[PDB]
RNA sequence: GACCUGGGCUACACACGUGCUACAAUGGGAAGUACAACGAGUCGCUAGACCGCGAGGUCAUGCAAAUCUCUUAAAGCUUCUCUCAGUUCGGAUUGCAGGCUGCAACUCGCCUGCAUGAAGCCGGAAUCGCUAGUAAUCGCGGAUCAGCACGCCGCGGUGAA
């Protein structure tokens, strides 16, 4: 369930129902889709099952987990348990280089 | 296992060496490990103890109790019959078992890393050395324990002394600082 | 031991990731690799990365190339650079 | 980005040197803004000055990469 | 009054004014394919070549000017695509890896790549600009400037009721 992780549905192809998990963006796609051999397919997807478990096997090759969740999580604990000043802030949601907010709260809390 | 080895082997005749006793009886054993969550807020909610007793549980080999209150407090808002603690007792070889992971796995897991104060005295041996943490254990999972809380360990001997409970303790791993 | 209501627990052979130190046991369960007869016929999978002799406390002063990971992290890009 | 190697000052060097093989000293007055860290600069205990304060903080091995200015927050939101 | 170091005018429980980007099918994504105008250039613009996912890196040729460069402009045109969704719309936020000038990008520069993907489906009361190369959309150049522009000043394309 699905296949690999959770989740790959049908109806679109496959360039586009693979985007669906934590950890493809598009580059990532077309690379494994370039190591096995394969179209579109088609707008449907409606692949075989030497391709299914080719395209699962490649992707296990790489960070695509739900512990890539933790692993974001690991490196943000990293982060803001140090000292951190960037901890402070890293909650707040302002970057490290700074973007001196003082009504560009409403992309994370919406203060209103 | 291993520490009763121990015992046998090189423990006993070397206390009979540093303190010449006149018969093997008179050597210290130990006898208990008492651990205590100590919540106190389950007044407030009471799904507080409801994992506490979940990660003792784990931690053990036991399940604790739930302990009552025998006061009334007005500031911390107490009456009689209130669910605050939790013991857990341990004898018998799960003595032995739960203090080799104690001295391998989980005394070196802790940041400021110096292992073991060396005044607990209470000059009757019986060291309580408390735990800061609760993410020591190996089978604490990160994706169940939230608060960052602690532990007891209440080690009771039969020594009279501490300069035997300290030999005892040397001879059975116990990082001193 | 009351019936039925207390915790699970099979005696656990200890490893590690550094000389597997195999001796104990434990309390918690895995999928089971070496079942080993000179210990308990149990699970390996309680595989700690600490021997407790890895720790400075034990054997002495041993981290100046000790490179692991996060250490190698600034310590090998400009490490390289470094040494 | 700076990918010619760090950058640590040189009169950043000259406090003192001799706590190499004895326990270190206490005293280390600076600027603590340039300068960032690299390995040979774990364990000491330096006053990072904020522009009016030299505050005192020690080192940990994995604060390691960034430089002294995390540790001189100059906003006082209290 | 004067010299120097470091900080700050870049904070944020909040309210108001001015601009940029979207809420997708006259559209997004991929491929191939044309036509402007103004101005700038010596420690300044870079031809060509090689390498790189790229920001770019190296060797270097023209240029004190209707000659060399910025510079082959975007909306344009033809094929596929997606098929109405919080969506191949949207593109903020956040980790990692970088590139460039600066003695030095934490407080506090810009840009690239990977992973992430929030609001938002045309906005009440009310209120603003405009009578034709105008309104609406789309690019380009300059000032100050090591570096940094959704701001300012100027030009040109398509072209309304």
């Amino acid at each position: 369930a699905r296949i690999a992780g959770v989740d790959i549905p049908r109806d679109k192809r496959v360039v586009v129902s693979l985007t669906y998990i934590y950890g493809i963006g598009n580059t990532t796609a077309k690379k494994v889709l370039a190591n096995v051999g394969v179209s579109e397919d088609v707008r449907v997807r409606d692949l075989t099952n030497e391709q299914t478990d080719a395209i699962r096997a490649e992707i296990d090759k790489l960070k695509v987990e739900g512990d890539l969740r933790r692993e974001v999580n690991l490196n943000i604990k990293r982060l803001m348990e140090i000292g951190s000043y960037r901890g402070i802030r890293h909650r707040r949601g302002l970057p490290t280089r700074g973007q001196n907010t003082k009504n560009n709260a409403r992309t994370r809390k919406g203060p209103t | 296992n291993r520490l009763k080895e121990k015992y046998i082997k090189e423990v006993t005749p070397s206390l009979v060496e540093k303190f010449n006793y006149s018969s093997v009886m008179q050597t210290p054993k130990v006898d208990k490990i008492v651990i205590n969550m100590g919540v106190g807020d389950a007044v407030s909610n009471a799904k507080n103890l409801d994992k506490a007793v979940e990660e003792l549980a784990l931690i053990t080999g036991q399940k604790p109790l739930i302990t009552k209150a025998k006061k009334s407090i007005a500031g911390f808002r107490l009456r009689e019959g209130m669910p605050i603690g939790a013991k857990v007792t341990l004898r018998g070889e799960r003595m032995y078992e739960f203090l080799d992971k104690l001295v391998t796995v989980s005394l070196p897991r802790v940041r400021d890393f110096h292992g073991v104060s060396k005044k607990a005295f209470d000059g009757r041996g019986n060291y309580t050395l408390g735990i800061k943490e609760q993410l020591i254990f190996p089978e604490v999972d990160y994706d169940l324990v939230d608060k960052v809380r602690g532990m007891d360990i209440v080690i009771v001997t039969t020594a009279n002394t501490d300069e035997e409970s300290r030999e005892l303790l040397a001879q059975l791993g116990m990082p001193f600082q | 031991m009351k019936q039925d209501i207390h915790p699970n627990y099979q005696p656990v052979v200890f490893m590690d990731s550094t000389t597997g130190f195999k001796f104990l046991s434990g309390s918690t369960k895995g999928s089971s690799e070496t079942v080993e007869w000179e210990d308990g016929n149990t699970y390996p999978l309680l595989r700690v990365e600490v021997t407790s002799d890895s720790h400075p406390f034990y054997t002495g002063r041993q981290k100046f190339t000790q490179a692991d990971g996060r250490v190698d992290r600034f310590n090998k890009k400009y490490g390289l650079k470094d040494e | 980005s700076l990918k010619k190697g760090p950058f640590v000052d040189d009169h950043l060097m000259k406090k003192v040197e001799a706590q190499q093989g004895a326990e270190k000293k206490k005293v280390i007055k600076t600027w603590s803004r340039r300068s960032t860290i690299f390995p040979s600069f774990v364990g000491f205990t330096i006053a990072v000055y904020d522009g009016r304060k030299h505050v005192p903080v020690y080192i940990q091995e994995d604060m390691v990469g960034h430089k002294l200015g995390e540790f001189a927050p100059t906003r006082t939101y209290r």
